[PDB]
């Protein structure tokens, strides 16, 4: 299920 | 003019929701864990409605006359019915995959998701609080007071006119497009909540509609009615073109954006920018080499120029651009004949659906029989009948 | 009206052949200009310009398709008027998409079989005269 990651490096 | 609400109506509606819930538990659809999460939303809005009914135990008149709660309940039954017609309309194509029917079930699901957000927003813990609802961005917060005071909800026409004063709305189709963007619940009404969301999404208020035309109407990057899983699925076809991205409304963080990009190592990620307008995020990401191909496209629109005092001139947007944009959302509830009003009548001997307005408009011009199958009319009927 | 704007993107998107280059300023939407290219019978390229005219009460009254750039064919008139069923009252249903009419106009130019134009002094030549008809139709498209 889903997954929001941190903003791109 | 939506009518008074009372327990019998709420329970009427609860039966139609259960019908919808039964339609979606069909395994051929496996919606148990699909992003908007409908089998969780209906039970959830139902269970919250009971809370509202409890807090107003003994004050059911007050509740029943609440304009927002009335408009809400009307729309909830309207939407649970569109759903039911949807499954009946498209038949087995519903269990297809990537089909229009199923595509629309998701659009609808997304609406139910927003509806429940607005409901919990206005009736926190069950008690109505719309008249003290806190608009996030102070500038917009002003516009609302100075225009609707403590009103929790206003008709589209009232909102559109009020807005035009401060943000000139170029023309006919622009207003329609602007509407399918702000009317999350799709009920021709704009709530203080629906407004707070939109004003956050397209901040800063100082350039509200400039932002909205540059980020959503024209930008090939923006995707309407997309869920976390559909983005992942869409970016799949660009998994070998790192830099490809698309953005959309975050579903679990309303009023915030969710950008989905393909990485160097060929993976699809999604993020919700923190404390910053979508365009600063998109400019920076571009500069930093992360967002380069909006929806795969090679030219990446320049958004610099949504910056500093008296920020540039207004981009031109064709009537075609606005039309293509409007065709992005809803539409399935729309009448094929006029493509603008909701279908609300089912011609009977045959069975065609259509907006009453057209049916009436055709007969007045003396059009033989049904507009679709020029067959004799006999009687009309609700697209979806009340629970028996 | 918003049905026109939908009808428009309907054909524009589906870049059908036989019908290329579509015109109309989006400040009117009532008048449509397009270009057609036949196939089977003689007819070929040149200046095959058409103009669809949607009455104020579209889609409750059908649109009128009239040629602005000459041609032969039995039923088609010299003033420009044409005459197919799908777009004629008594037979018209507001549901039909303009799209499918500019295709029921193909089964008119290509592999025809008219009933009777608005001049028997043009119609009667097909029933018996394959020479000057099929000729001034495969030559006429070229000389104009
Ligand atoms: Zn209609
Ligand atoms: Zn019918």
């Amino acid at each position: 299920s889903d997954g929001y990651t941190p903003e791109p490096a | 003019p939506p009518g008074t609400v009372d327990k019998k109506m709420v329970e009427k509606c609860w039966k139609l929701m259960d019908k919808v819930v039964r339609l979606c538990q069909n395994p051929k659809l496996a919606l148990k864990n699909s992003p908007p999460y409908i089998l969780d939303l209906l039970p959830d809005t139902y269970q919250h409605l009971r809370t509202i009914l409890s807090r107003y135990e003994g004050k059911m008149e007050t509740l029943g006359e609440n304009e927002y709660f009335r408009v809400f309940m009307e729309n909830l039954m309207k939407k649970t019915k569109q759903t039911i017609s949807l499954f009946k309309e498209g038949k087995e194509r519903m269990y297809e995959e990537n089909s229009q029917p199923r595509r629309n079930l998701t659009k609808l699901s997304l609406i139910f998701s927003h509806m429940l957000a607005e409901l919990k927003g206005i009736f926190p813990s069950g008690l109505f609080q719309g008249d003290t609802f806190r608009i996030t961005k102070a500038d917009a917060a002003e516009f609302w007071r100075k225009a609707f005071g403590e009103k929790t909800i206003v008709p589209w026409k009232s909102f559109r006119q009020a807005l035009h004063e401060v943000h000139p709305i170029s023309s006919g189709l622009e207003a329609m497009a602007l509407k399918s963007t702000i009317d999350l619940t799709c009920n021709d009404y704009i709530s203080v909540f629906e407004f707070d969301i939109f004003t956050r999404l397209f901040q800063p208020w100082s350039s509200l509609l400039r932002n909205w035309n540059s980020l959503a109407v024209t930008h090939p990057g923006y995707m309407a009615f997309l869920t976390y899983d559909e983005v992942k699925a869409r970016l799949q076809k660009f998994i070998h073109k790192p830099g490809s991205y698309i953005f959309r409304l975050s579903c679990t963080r309303l009023g915030q954006w969710a950008i989905g990009y393909v990485t160097a190592d060929g993976n699809i990620l999604q993020t919700i920018p923190h404390n910053k307008p979508l365009f600063q995020a998109l400019i920076d990401g571009f500069r930093e080499g992360f967002y380069l191909f909006p929806d795969g496209r090679n030219q990446n629109p320049d958004l610099t120029g949504l910056c500093e005092p008296t920020p540039q001139d207004h981009i031109k947007v064709t009537q075609e651009q606005y039309e293509l944009y409007c065709e992005m959302g809803s539409t399935f509830q729309l009448c094929k004949i006029c493509a603008e009003n909701d279908k609300d009548v089912k011609i009977e001997p045959c069975g065609h659906l259509m907006c009453t307005s057209c049916l009436t408009s055709w007969q007045e011009s003396e059009g033989q029989g049904c507009p679709f199958c020029r067959c004799e009319i006999k009687g009309t009927e609700p697209i979806v009948v009340d629970p028996f | 009206s918003r049905r026109l704007m939908k009808e428009l993107e309907e054909i524009r998107k589906c870049g059908m052949k036989n019908f290329r280059n579509i015109q109309v300023d989006e400040a009117n939407l009532l008048t449509w200009q397009g270009l057609i290219v036949p196939d089977n019978p003689p007819y070929d390229k040149g200046a095959f310009r058409i103009e669809i005219n949607f009455p104020a009460e579209y889609p409750f009254k059908p649109p009128k398709i009239t040629f602005k750039t000459k041609i032969y064919h039995p039923n088609i008139d010299e003033k420009g008027q044409v005459c197919l069923p799908v777009i004629s009252a008594e037979n018209w249903k507001p549901a039909t998409k303009t799209d499918q009419v500019i295709q029921s106009l193909i089964a008119l130019v290509n592999d025809p079989q008219p009933e009777h134009p608005l001049r028997a002094d043009l119609a009667e030549e097909y029933s018996k005269d394959r020479k000057k008809f099929c000729k001034n139709a495969e030559e006429f498209t070229k000389k104009y």
